[PDB]
Order: structure tokens, then C-alpha cells, then sequence
């Protein structure tokens, strides 16, 4: 009964150490995922000091890809949505289509499929030589009706529009005009629900844009794309 | 008996002891007092270290060009034309083939020198520092990357390490030039010695070995002269009325 | 017997339990303290943060501050020392000072006094209105008798001012930078472990310069560097 | 019981032994290396003097005039009337009241040394060599008597050591005037600084104390100017290009 009684404790112990190594390894995994975060956020603040070629390393990392689909049933009558439910042209004249609360009345904008609860996330849109567009994403409790609803980012859109090809100018208060020597063919749209930040980059060079302020989310948000001068010139989601 | 004679070497160890004591002591003191001496001798020559010397050069004719003509003196050179009918230069390897340059004879491996060139009613010429491990035979290229630190002219400009592109805005010919040389800091320096005034001064290099004097020859038929330095009145008697007028 | 190596056997093995839960506390301290820090770290970099809300506080979170006192043993016989140990000043002649084996004899670089192993510091340099000057950091084996390139394959990252209008940062070969503003205060700070020296301006709280991804085996020093003679001394700011 | 004790102590008084013969032969080793380093020393010391050295003087103004205006630099010298009265210059051992004269910084003992000087256009100058123990507060004779070893200029007239039978037969008007000496041999001698001419040699003395040079200014506004040594780039940054026609 000694020698049984013995090797069972040592069996007992055996078990100790082996869940103690396997709480281990999760920490050390837990860790080590901790210091690639670490690495990547500090070669992409780094690299923002002037401009690098990292920015279409670092998304990969960061924040999940987009699969954005756009939603028929979302889409307004003076625009068309492709088949694919991925590109939007805009069209002569508002075809027959029933009155629906998910479609803006005045606004021609256009929203997706899934809904953005939480997580970070981003997409591209070309835009190659595009005289007027508005990109942006807003909440399912706003007005979507009532034209008045003005352009400030507290009213749970975040969003800002390329006008002319030379004002690339945000959608708040006063009407901030933001310059740009270079004028881009595609942009990205990068949001983070957690701390609720959106930031509006370049994807031919890396190049900053604009940043919102600071204001918490509330509500997961859906794409808003928006079309009010009928142009050859189209956009693709990337 | 066997503890008593592995006692009676105790006696023998402490004297080991002993000897090995004292010779620590006498060490000691015969190491202070050299200390003390390398002390004074370090002294003198801090003091010493901060002073600037004037040379004299004397040409070496185991470098020379087989084509140069040295004066008795080894103070002054010319370009001849073809002076080799019947006379034979044999080829050891410090002796330049391809290009007509002659070296000094001292090495300097520390502190500061400067010399004066007399270059009068010359068409090319050039002066410098050289590296004493320098390739001789063939084809060189008198660049710092090689060793060469020279200043040159050539067509009528003014020319520094040798590169074309950086000629020098003088305002006068040249008759006197000076060249200052600084070992600890990599320095070496052209002067005009009419006024005093610095021409130029070539990107800080290290050396790691002794450096000599650098003199090429470009036109014919034209003499080069190295100014002596100053010796007084050595070798010569004073006249209780004086020297006056010593040539 | 069998018994006696059963209770053998359970021993070293309950001490190797205890090792491994020791092993398993440090690695959960390790976890929290770097979440914490990279919650840090994440708001020093949020954005161009310039209005004070952020250089003041992630510099009093992320790095801790040092005293430089100022040692006379190594500076160069040009230079002059204040009586508190701060400023540093220069003087028409050479002193007459003795030659230790840890004395610049031909730069005009003076050393401070502690040395830095492993950590994150920092401390701040007022240079007024100045028109020459350089400040870095050097490592112990330095050639200190002689002329020497001051460049990291040597020992040194520095950079500094000189001409009046001219800032540069001494490499090989040498590197312009282009300032909108006039630097009146300057902050060095030190990361050991990661390999990162970074100067930025005091007084509203731009990014000047930073060293990245260097491997250190050896020991650091602050080193400072004149070559002028100015009614206008080097001040080191006490913290 | 003790023999055991005598064995266990016995081997490590014999293994304490070598302690002294590692600490032997590094002394030994460590002797040798310093008797290279001296006699490396001792010969440098030895290629040391034997040279020229061209030297940088600066004067000091505790030994100049109540009249004489020295420059911040403490490289020129002038001689004006009427601008120190009124300001309470001491009465040193050392000052000169009799004669407009100065003296250099430093002393020399042994060795050959030389320097020049910028005469361009003053009228009366004098130039030469002293003993740092001549007499200062006296009217004293500037004649190698009293230990003054000289070159002057009289009223157009380039003269010796103020002899009047040893008017100096010039060819041209001096513009740099190259001073020279030699200790050992007793050797003070005058040169032109154009084509390095040869002037003058005082005769052969011994001086037994160290020597100082020595200016005196007559009556002329214009001052004269001392030859700095060659620097070269100390004290200055050095580009990539390099440093061309450098103006102080
Ligand atoms: C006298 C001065 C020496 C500067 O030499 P450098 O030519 O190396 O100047 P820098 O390019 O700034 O490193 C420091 O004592």
C-alpha cells in the first residue's frame, strides 16, 4: 500500500507539471502575439513619420480583409448596382422602385449587406480621374429621409466627398478642405470600432489623408457610397 | 619517526616563504622608482609635443625616373631628352617606370612638418604627400584612394586631388608654395607663402603608416628648386666686426 | 528500498512543480506589464500628438527620468565646468590640466559620469540660441587620443547645428535635415533593449530624429560637443 | 592523530607555493614590456630635438610702456600720445619708463629657434634678443654690453647693433624681417624675408641665461604686426569637398 500510494502521488505530480507547462505555453503564445502587435504598430508609426512602401504590408496584418457585397435592396433608384453587388454606377433617371426606410430619399447612397458590429476592418475604392464622389459609413438610426440632416460627424455619419478633383474636403463643420498635390486613383477606408477611429488613406503610396476625431462608436455602421454628378468615370471596391 | 621528519620540513617552507617575501619587496621598490622616471620622461615630452618644425629634403635618387637629371646638391631636378644614349638605370622595385616622380628621404610618422617649393617659370608640375607603400611600377592614378595627396597644374589651372572638377579661383601665379602636414589629425595643407594665405586644405584621412614628401615633373627642359633651411652661421668664422653680406 | 527512491524521485519531482509554477508567475507578470505598455506605447503614437496632452505624460510613463552631472576628469583643456556640474562653456586658451588616460586630448567632447547597462531614459538639453553644436550618446571603448570620424561604426550617434542654419545628424557620409521651426530645448531619449535613440523638441513636442535597430555590447555614455566661443552656455535641465 | 594533520597540511602549503611563481613571472613579463616601452620613448625623444622650431609669440603687458597701445590679440603694437593719461598704470619691477620697449611670453634655454616680423611702412623700429635679467627702470645703452642684441632703423639708414661705423649697405627697403637663434653656438643672426637673404651676424657670445625677444617702437603711429605660425584647419569643420580659400 506504501509503493502504490507512493507512485500515485508521483503520477499526481506528474499531471501538476504537465498542466503547469501547458498553462505556459498558452501564456508565452499569448505573449509573443502581444509583441508582433507591438512590432507592426511601431514600423507603421515609423514609416508615417514621411511616407514607405509598408502600407500594403501592414493591413495584412492589422485589420481582417474586406468580402464587402453590396445590397440591392439598399441601393437608390439613381443608381444602378453591378450584378456582382460590388460596383455602383450612377443612372439617368430613378427607375421604378417602392419606397423603402433602409433608402435614403434624398441622399443617393447605397448601402452593404453585412453589418460592421465590432473588429477592424477596411477596403479600397478606385477612383482613377472621378470628378465628384462621397465615401463614407453610417449608423441605422439616422434619418434617412428627412433631407435636412446636414453633414457633421456626430449625426453617425463619418464620411467625406472629392469635389471638382480639387477639393478633397471632409463632410463636417466648418467645410475643412484638405490639400493634396497628387491626386489618387484609389483610396482606403480603414475603421476600428473598438476605439472607434476612422482614417482615410491613400493606397497608391501610403500617404495620409485625414483622420476623424476622436468620438466613440455606438452602433455598428454599413458603407455609404455616394453619387450626385452623372460621370463616364465609375468606382470599384477592392 | 615518520611525523617527525614529515615535520622537519616546516623550517624549508617558511624559508620558501621567506625568499618569496622579500623578492616581492624588492619589486616593489625597483618598479616604483622606474615609474618614476617614465613619469619625467612623459612630462618632457608633453611638453615637448606642441611645437611646429621646419625640414630640409634631399632627394633620393633611387626613386627617380630613369629620364630626371638631379642636381649635385640633390636640391633641384629637370626633365632631359632622352639623356639614356649610353647610360643604363637599373630596375629595382622602388624605382618608378611609367610615371616621372621623385620621393624625399625622411619618413615622418608624427607631429607637424612644413617645407617651401620654389616653382618659378614651370609649366606643370606637382606636389605632395605620398604614402610610402605605394605602387611604383606601371600606370598609377595619383588619387587619396591610392595615397596620393597633391595639388597640380595643369593648362593654365590650378588643380586639386585631381579631380577636374573642382578648380581653384586663384588670383595671381604662383612662385612659392608651402605645404604643412599634421600626422594626429590627418592634415595637409597648401600655402601661398607671399602673403600667407591658405589655398587649401584636403578631407581628413588616417594615415596608419609614414608619409613622404611627393614631386612630379610635367614640362622639359625646366628646374624645380627645394628652399634650404635656415642654418645661420655654421661651418664659417665671425669676424669680431661681423658678418655682413654672407653668400 | 523501492520506498526510498519513490520518496526520492517524488521530491525532486515536487520540486520541479514549484519551478515551473515559478515559471508560470513570471510569464503572467510579463503578460500584464506589456499590455499595459502597449496601451502606452499605442497613445504616445496615436497620432502627431503636439498640444502637451501627450509628450508630458507618455515621456513620465514610458521613460524614467535621469541627472547628468557633468565630470571635469574628461573634458578637453578647452572647455570650462560650472560649479554645480551643468553648464559647460568655452575659453580663449587652452588650461594646463594633466594628461589621464581618459581625457579627450584632441576633440572637444566632454563625458558624463554613469554609465547605462539595460533600461528606457531620458533627460533634456537647453541650447538657447546658439549657433554651433552636437549632442549624442558614445559607448566606452572609444578612441579618445587622436582624430577619429565621429560615425556609429566607431561609437557615436549624434547630431546637431552648426553654421547657424545648418542641421545635420553625423553619419557616413554626413545628412541634412530640414527643420520648420528653431529647436530651443532638445530631449534624448534611450532604449536599450529595443536599440532606439530619439531627439524631439521640448517645447511643443515635434519629432526631430531617431536611431533604429542597433545591437549595443557595451556600456553608453552622453557626450557633448562645442566649438565656439559665445556669451551662451550648454544648460542641462535638473529633474 | 597529528601525522594525518601534517599530511592535510602539508599539501596545501605545497599547493600555496606557485601562487608565488604565477606572481613571478608576471613581473617578469610585465618588466619587459615596460623596458620596450621606455627605450620607444627614450628614442623619440632622441629624433625630438634636433630641429628648427618656428614659434608663436605673444607679447605681455606687464612689461610694455605707460605709452605703448597693445592689440586684444596680444599680437600688434602701437605708440600713442596722450590716451593712457589718466589711467593709473602700475609701477612694476618690470615696466620700462625709460625707453618705449616690450618684451615676448617665453623663455629659451636651449636649441635653434626663429620668427619674423612685418616692418612695412614704420619709420624707426628696433628688433632683436635680450636677457631676461637686463635692467628695466634705467637709460640703459642697447649694446651687447648689457646683453641687447639688435637691429634697428635710424632716419632712413638700416644700421647693426647701433654702432655708427656699421651702416648696412641695403639694396632695397625691407618689408619682413626673419630673426634667428641658436643657443648653443651663440648665434644671433638677421635675414630678409623675400628670397631668404642673409643680413647680419652679431659675434660669438655666451649668453648663461635664458634670452627673450625684444621690440622697441620710435616715434611713428604706425604699428607693427608679429607672423602667426601655420595652423592649418584646427579648431574647424572640414566637408566632404574640402576647405578652400579659408579666411579667419
Ligand atoms: C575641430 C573639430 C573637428 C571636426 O572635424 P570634422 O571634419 O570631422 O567635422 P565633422 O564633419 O562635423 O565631424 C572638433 O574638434
Amino acid at each position: 500500500k506504501e509503493k502504490i500510494a507512493l507512485s500515485r502521488e508521483t503520477e499526481r505530480e506528474r499531471e501538476m507539471k504537465e498542466m503547469g507547462y501547458a498553462a505556459t505555453e498558452q501564456e508565452i503564445s499569448l505573449r509573443e502575439k502581444l509583441q508582433e502587435e507591438l512590432k507592426w504598430r511601431k514600423i507603421q508609426y515609423m514609416a508615417r513619420g514621411e511616407k514607405s512602401l509598408a502600407y500594403h504590408e501592414w493591413k495584412m496584418a492589422l485589420f481582417k480583409p474586406a468580402d464587402v457585397i453590396l445590397d440591392p435592396d439598399t441601393a437608390n433608384a439613381i443608381l444602378l448596382v453591378s450584378e456582382d453587388q460590388r460596383s455602383v454606377q450612377r443612372a439617368e433617371e430613378p427607375r421604378d422602385l417602392p419606397d423603402n426606410p433602409e433608402r435614403f430619399e434624398w441622399r443617393y447612397c447605397v448601402l452593404g449587406c453585412e453589418n460592421f458590429t465590432s473588429g477592424r476592418h477596411y477596403w479600397e475604392v478606385e477612383v482613377g480621374d472621378r470628378k465628384e464622389w462621397h465615401i463614407g459609413v453610417c449608423s441605422k438610426n439616422v434619418e434617412r429621409k428627412k433631407g435636412w440632416v446636414k453633414m457633421t460627424p456626430e449625426n453617425g455619419y463619418w464620411t467625406m466627398g472629392l469635389t471638382d478633383g480639387n477639393k478633397y474636403r471632409a463632410l463636417t463643420e466648418p467645410r475643412t478642405n484638405l490639400k493634396l498635390p497628387e491626386p489618387p486613383r484609389k483610396v482606403g477606408i480603414f475603421l476600428d470600432y473598438e476605439t472607434g477611429e476612422i482614417s482615410f488613406y491613400n493606397a497608391t503610396d501610403g500617404s495620409h489623408i485625414y483622420t476623424f476625431p476622436h468620438a466613440s462608436f455606438s452602433e455598428p455602421l454599413y458603407p455609404v457610397f455616394r453619387i450626385l454628378t452623372l460621370e463616364p468615370t465609375a468606382l470599384t471596391i477592392c | 619517526k615518520e611525523k617527525k621528519i614529515l615535520s622537519g620540513e616546516k623550517e624549508f617552507e617558511r624559508e620558501t616563504r621567506e625568499i618569496a617575501l622579500k623578492e616581492l619587496e624588492k619589486e616593489r621598490v625597483q618598479k616604483e622608482e622606474e615609474l618614476q622616471v617614465k613619469e619625467k620622461l612623459q612630462e618632457e615630452l608633453r611638453w615637448r609635443r606642441t611645437f611646429l618644425h621646419a625640414v630640409d629634403v634631399v632627394l633620393d635618387p633611387d626613386t627617380a625616373h630613369p629620364d630626371l637629371f638631379l642636381s649635385e646638391d640633390r636640391r633641384s631636378v629637370r626633365r632631359c631628352p632622352f639623356r639614356h644614349l649610353g647610360e643604363s638605370v637599373p630596375d629595382n622595385p622602388e624605382r618608378f617606370d611609367s610615371q616621372p616622380c621623385v620621393l624625399g628621404r625622411e619618413s615622418f610618422a608624427s607631429g607637424k612638418h612644413y617645407w617651401e617649393v620654389e616653382v618659378e617659370n614651370v609649366i606643370e608640375w606637382t606636389v605632395g604627400v605620398c604614402r610610402d607603400s605605394v605602387e611604383r611600377k606601371g600606370e598609377v592614378l595619383l588619387i587619396p584612394q591610392n595615397g596620393f595627396w597633391t595639388l597640380e597644374m595643369h593648362k593654365g589651372q590650378y588643380r586639386a586631388v585631381s579631380s577636374p572638377d573642382r578648380i581653384l579661383p586663384l588670383k595671381e601665379s604662383l612662385c612659392r608654395v608651402g605645404v604643412f602636414l599634421d600626422y594626429e589629425a590627418g592634415d595637409v595643407s597648401f600655402y601661398n607663402m607671399r602673403d600667407r594665405s591658405h589655398i587649401y586644405t584636403c578631407p581628413r584621412s588616417a594615415f596608419s603608416v609614414p608619409v613622404r614628401p611627393f614631386f612630379r615633373l610635367g614640362c622639359e627642359d625646366s628646374p624645380i628648386f627645394i628652399c634650404p633651411a635656415l642654418t645661420g652661421a655654421n661651418g664659417v668664422t665671425v669676424p669680431e666686426e661681423g658678418l655682413t653680406l654672407h653668400r | 528500498e523501492e520506498k526510498k527512491t519513490q520518496f526520492r524521485k517524488k521530491k525532486r519531482e515536487q520540486e520541479l512543480r514549484e519551478m515551473a509554477w515559478s515559471t508560470m508567475k513570471q510569464e503572467q507578470s510579463t503578460r500584464v506589464k506589456l499590455l499595459e505598455e502597449l496601451r502606452w506605447r499605442s497613445i504616445q503614437y496615436a497620432s502627431r500628438g503636439e498640444r502637451h496632452s501627450a509628450y508630458n505624460e507618455w515621456k513620465k510613463a514610458l521613460f524614467k527620468p535621469a541627472d547628468v552631472i557633468l565630470d571635469p576628469k574628461t573634458a578637453n583643456p578647452i572647455l570650462l565646468v560650472s560649479e554645480d556640474q551643468r553648464s559647460v562653456q568655452r575659453a580663449k586658451e587652452p588650461q594646463d590640466l594633466p594628461d589621464n588616460p581618459e581625457r579627450f586630448n584632441w576633440h572637444y567632447c566632454v563625458l558624463g559620469c554613469e554609465s547605462f547597462i539595460s533600461g528606457r531614459h531620458y533627460w533634456e538639453v537647453e541650447v538657447g540660441d546658439r549657433k554651433e553644436w552636437h549632442i549624442g550618446v558614445c559607448s566606452k571603448n572609444v578612441q579618445r587620443k587622436g582624430w577619429v570620424k565621429m560615425t556609429p561604426e566607431n561609437g557615436f550617434w549624434t547630431m546637431g547645428l552648426t553654421d547657424g542654419n545648418k542641421y545635420r545628424t553625423l553619419t557616413e557620409p554626413r545628412t541634412n535635415l530640414k527643420l520648420p521651426k528653431t529647436p530651443k530645448k532638445v530631449g534624448v531619449f534611450l532604449d536599450y533593449e529595443t536599440g532606439d535613440i530619439s531627439f524631439y523638441n521640448a517645447v511643443d513636442g515635434s519629432h526631430i530624429h531617431t536611431f533604429l535597430d542597433v545591437s549595443f555590447s557595451e556600456a553608453l555614455y552622453p557626450v557633448f560637443r562645442i566649438l565656439t566661443l559665445e556669451p551662451t552656455a550648454l544648460t542641462i535641465c535638473p529633474a
